[PDB]
């Protein structure tokens, strides 16, 4: 899509996360395991509530089309009628649709910038002390426990702490 | 090296949206938002019953086809539901004067008091028991419009008709008489004697003269003559004045209205469901949160919003890895 | 060392605006493109004072109910006013043929110049001055309609009208003329003497025998009779045509149509403001450069496009911060 | 919002700066201050003037409601009148109140991406001749 | 050092679109979705020819005003073709009844068929040769609208006429009769003998009784008399009854309805152009394969939907 | 542009490629050359071919106005039935106008988005291997023949076949 981050570098989704949206995949000594990011999923959340609220509240001033009769000498009043009737119900019904479309295509590509944006906030934390891998993962220069991991899930991530031993193992590496 | 990846959600979610450049877009979640399911039957609205006319038209009610006795005298109703062409409506042959706008006004009324304003038992100088007909039977035998009296000459004579109803109630009162346009000047004179004749109605805005006119017909239901029928809304303490020397279909029953409201007149062939409902279309009741559906354009309740869509879903989850 | 940062504006700004997604979002800068307000008066349209009939109808200043003679000459006009329920409409009850028509005519009419175009003075076979009711007072004296002429038997004789008028001015003329439906034939013989009356009217297109209809009616400001009244455009160079035995309620004033527009016929309660507007609502003129109001939908002059919008602001700047 | 720019990496704006949309803060031996990219600010304005214009110019052509009266027996066509006014009215409030609720959300989008890109033009000239501080600012190696 | 750079597509298209924020953008590719080009000629519509009625109204065809004997037999039409004023209308001027009701109807019909209901032979107790008239001029004699037959009074008499069609066809029947209205109580006994008149017409539907009104008239077309013609459909297996004392305009021929279908009554001052169309407007023909057109509002066949846009441009490429 | 690419990063677009919508310049030892990206401009060829036929599609039940005739007592409907139809008239005008304007707005940000994920998915393919140059340009640190850059826009590129020699010319050797 539009961001490049859903069905692009990141090239599929977890069936493993099941309790959130968008969130992580750790991989250290302790082992691995799945982690939703609480805050950018309940954030869209309240953003997809408040789009199908707003959708369905718009249309609430809609046509509503009342049965008149007509005799075998008022034909044309008759036509003009029904075309009048029809003429409303074709107007509401390409509104709904073109809606419907046009914010289905904002939501994926809502998705997709949650998604880039997330992934933007862990790289801007981690810097030089892991490796872009170009796939969604940071390979650690470092070693990072379970609580470690916490720290870049939180946002609160020492960089000071862990850059010392981090440039010796990249200098080494690369 | 230990790692942190960021990745989203999949599922085994089948469901599909459309977008601008793309059809058939499979998501994790989605809200359809389109009701597509009905009862397939007429409910009460709201705790109260439709008035259903089955084989009668609102004429045949209102006039009282002989065939339309179930509906003489019916209870308070939340809408109508009338045939595409029911069968029981004007036994004798002839019109309904601005019949469509009468149905209008039907429109926003649920309930009708039926009232004696002319006793049939009155009219002293006249025949009023003779004025029924082949084209209008009950069980077997000639009969008539049961609230209308079709008024025959007495010893070869017609006197001068003056009568008067003086609207004394609180509400509107429906009032609807007719007149007789026979075959030839021998069956004028043979009804009525009279050979040149006419009806005036009066009231506070009515001013009538309605005049016969002889004209050779095809029979319909085996008659050549014809009935034509009007009405008017006597407002309280208004009257109404009758004057005639012949052909007078005179009013005995008139409808008090009782009860304004919203209510319509829905054409289906469907029946009664012994159910409730707050969403009634012609082909059938809704029971939906849904804000749309795709039933039927002519609806009563508290409905969702018509649309033509056969599909309306909103994504709400994200792109699925297939 | 030294630092360059990248950053946007904020500021005081307390506006908010709506998305589909957020609603009362704070920004920088934004544009309120919806007039509210208006200041409650009738007023001039660029310069032009409105008609305000105040308490007559548009039937009663045509025909000249004597309760209407503030409107006996009417200057050029912008557009029109009448209450729901004017008081001063028919005083002698009855009514106005295709009265519904002559107001939608009436809607691209700026201007009449009202003309004599038969003296109540030429009247030599008959009465022209008992034509008089309680019905229409004026200044406690029994009156009548000042633009037709309730014409009357003289001498116990009503002789046959063939009056003609020749349309010689290069304007259509508007012409009201009117039947008398008196309550018995007693009346019919003390008014008109001839038992069985008509009224022929005649044009290029028209072709008009009125009959009366005599009948008991209810008392309608204290009459049971009704007059039926009649209109007609007389092109340049036509001629109208009218022959009676009787009940003939003759033209005297006809109106020139001397300025077509755009103007309205505007339903408001509300009385003249000495004031001048580009743009008028029932409720009230509106100053505006804004581009939407939600006023009234009924406006005449150069307006904003109406909404039924509370509120429209466009957001401009940027999402704001605390 | 869409682009990360707005209240994401760059944390919050600047009331100091007064005379534009978008601009820099400085800070070297001379002293600080805060100064406005006039190119991207008016191309921001030009862009936004644009869109009032377009939208109010494109409701020249919307429904205009006409006084139309009719007798006690003409019921059906003055039902038939006022449904299609109100019909016309109600399509018409539609068309304004979503065109206003699309193009607001476009706007706001619209000044997080001139952000991110003015960002990016100042990143792109310093390459490693500046060090990243992720927050919006880069430190110069000199 | 070994380069790969990332680029993207320009040209030297000049084609311009238009966006909320910018107008004039120039762009690599476009696709123009408007029709702005007609033919200007009134064509056969999908291989069937229109009728186009020249200087005759639908009443002077309907009637036959003798100025409109091209149309006396006209085969199955695509749709019909009036001009706004058409010259040959009411000859002998009056008022077609429910004329607009009518002319709706035509608009679902393809193909009439003349039919014979009363033989003008048919009229032995009444003069069928005298109603003639020089408001109704053919080569310079006085003459009468050819489908209704103007009855006069035959030797000071005129009996009264009693006369019945039944429909024994598969169709609805078109039926047109009229009413003389005189201009003076001696007229009307010169045409007509009976001072006191009526035209009495029954159907299982129809109940109409017509009585001739004399008024004092301008001449029109040189006359003050009227003619009121009324119409009704005759369903089959019904039966139309007409009885007259005077002032009758009979029917001869009616119209068989032998096809209903899609067709329309369009106002235009063209005439015919031997073309074929698949959409006909009333300024001309469209053949296009684009989505919309500004032509004109009221068009038939298979035509691109109207709008009242000058310009309307679809970007498909890149900014250039 | 909202996506920062065309006629931003990069200067502005090549009259030599011909044969594509968005490509790559290639200029090693066996000389220079235009090649389009197959992938994406077929991605994008069906996406804008989608949105023409959906803003068609959508018109197909647009309003057909009706001839009806009024005789001169039948203003009132007369000027009914004309307010009617230019009603409709207007709706179906600004729904095609409007679309149109927001759909080219639309299609021109997806171009700008389709270059930006283009030159995203040859940056996280090269990585240290390669230079940024900052103007859609990547310098290569190691030799990249016609069969190395074909690996580039087909986009399977061996990383770590190249990441030695790329070390050796990147960094000083001791
Ligand atoms: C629990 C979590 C994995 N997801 C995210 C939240 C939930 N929301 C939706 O799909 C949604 C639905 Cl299905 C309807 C209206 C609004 C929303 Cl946000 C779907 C389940
Ligand atoms: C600080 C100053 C340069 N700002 C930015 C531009 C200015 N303009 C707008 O907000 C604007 C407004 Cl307030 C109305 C119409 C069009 C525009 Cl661009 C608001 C004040
Ligand atoms: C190099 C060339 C084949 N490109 C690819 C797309 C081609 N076609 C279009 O722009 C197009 C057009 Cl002009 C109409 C409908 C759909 C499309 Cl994709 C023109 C530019
Ligand atoms: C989407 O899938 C269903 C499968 O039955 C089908 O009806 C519909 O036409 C499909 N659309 C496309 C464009 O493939
Ligand atoms: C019938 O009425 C006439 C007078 O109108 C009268 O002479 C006759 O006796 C009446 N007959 C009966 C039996 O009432
Ligand atoms: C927005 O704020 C205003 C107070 O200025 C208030 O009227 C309204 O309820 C708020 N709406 C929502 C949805 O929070
Ligand atoms: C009808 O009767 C009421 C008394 O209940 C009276 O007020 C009214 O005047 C009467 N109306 C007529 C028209 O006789
Ligand atoms: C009206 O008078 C003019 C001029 O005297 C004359 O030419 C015209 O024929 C008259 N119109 C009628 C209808 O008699
Ligand atoms: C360019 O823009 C103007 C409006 O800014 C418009 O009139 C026209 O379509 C374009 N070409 C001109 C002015 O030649
Ligand atoms: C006219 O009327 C009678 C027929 O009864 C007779 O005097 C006369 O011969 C008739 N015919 C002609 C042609 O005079
Ligand atoms: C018309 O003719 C047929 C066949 O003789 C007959 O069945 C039908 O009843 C006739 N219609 C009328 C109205 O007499």
């Amino acid at each position: 899509g539009l961001f490049g981050a859903i069905a692009g570098f990141i090239e599929g989704g977890w069936q493993g996360m099941v309790d959130g949206w968008y969130g992580y995949h750790h991989s250290n000594e302790q082992g691995s395991g799945y982690a939703a990011d609480k805050e950018s999923t309940q954030k869209a959340i309240d953003g997809v509530t408040n789009k199908v609220n707003s959708i369905i509240d718009k249309m609430n001033t809609q046509f509503e089309a009342v049965g008149r009769e007509f005799n075998n000498l008022e034909r044309r009043i008759e036509n003009l009628n029904k075309k009048m009737e029809d003429g409303f119900l074709d107007v509401w019904t390409y509104n709904a649709e073109l809606l419907v479309l046009m914010e289905n295509e904002r939501t994926l590509d809502f998705h997709d910038s949650n998604v880039k944006n997330l992934y933007d906030k862990v790289r801007l934390q981690l810097r030089d002390n892991a490796k872009e891998l170009g796939n969604g993962c940071f390979e650690f220069y470092h070693k990072c426990d379970n609580e470690c991991m916490e720290s870049v899930r939180n946002g609160t991530y020492d960089y000071p702490q862990y850059s010392e031993e981090a440039r010796l193992k990249r200098e080494e590496i690369s | 090296g230990d790692q942190i990846c960021i990745g989203y959600h999949a599922n085994n979610s089948t469901e599909q949206v459309d977008t601008i450049m793309e059809k058939n877009v499979t998501v994790t979640h989605a809200q359809d938002i389109l009701e597509k399911k009905h009862n397939g039957k007429l409910c009460d609205l709201d705790g109260v019953k439709p008035l259903i006319l089955r084989d009668c038209s609102v004429a045949g009610w209102l006039l009282g086809n002989p065939m339309c006795d179930e509906f003489i005298n019916v209870p308070e109703w939340s809408y109508i539901v009338e045939k595409a062409n029911p069968v029981n409506d004007l036994c004798y042959p002839g019109d309904f004067n601005d019949y469509e706008e009468l149905k209008h006004l039907l429109s926003r009324i649920n309930h009708f008091e039926k009232i004696q304003i002319i006793p049939k038992s009155s009219w002293s100088s006249h025949e009023a028991s003779l004025g029924v007909s082949s084209a209008c039977p009950y069980q077997g035998k000639s009969s008539f419009f049961r609230n209308v009296v079709w008024l025959i000459k007495k010893n070869s004579t017609y006197p001068t008709i003056k009568r008067s109803y003086n609207n004394t109630n609180q509400e509107d009162l429906l009032v609807l008489w007719g007149i007789h346009h026979p075959n030839d000047a021998a069956e004028q004179t043979k009804l009525y004697q009279n050979p040149t004749t006419y009806i005036s109605v009066g009231t506070s805005t009515l001013n009538q003269r309605l005049v016969p006119r002889i004209a050779t017909r095809s029979k319909v239901n085996g008659q050549s003559g014809r009935m034509e029928f009007f009405w008017t809304i006597l407002k309280p303490n208004d009257a109404i004045n009758f004057e005639s020397n012949g052909n007078f279909i005179a009013p005995e029953y008139a409808y008090k209205i009782v009860k304004k409201g919203d209510s319509t007149i829905m054409k289906s062939e469907l029946e009664y469901g012994n159910c409730n409902t707050k969403c009634q279309t012609p082909m059938g009741a809704i029971n939906s949160s849904m804000p749309f559906h795709n039933i039927h354009p002519l609806t009563i309740g508290e409905c969702p919003k018509y649309v033509k869509s056969n599909r309306l879903v909103l994504a709400t989850g994200l792109r699925n890895s297939p």
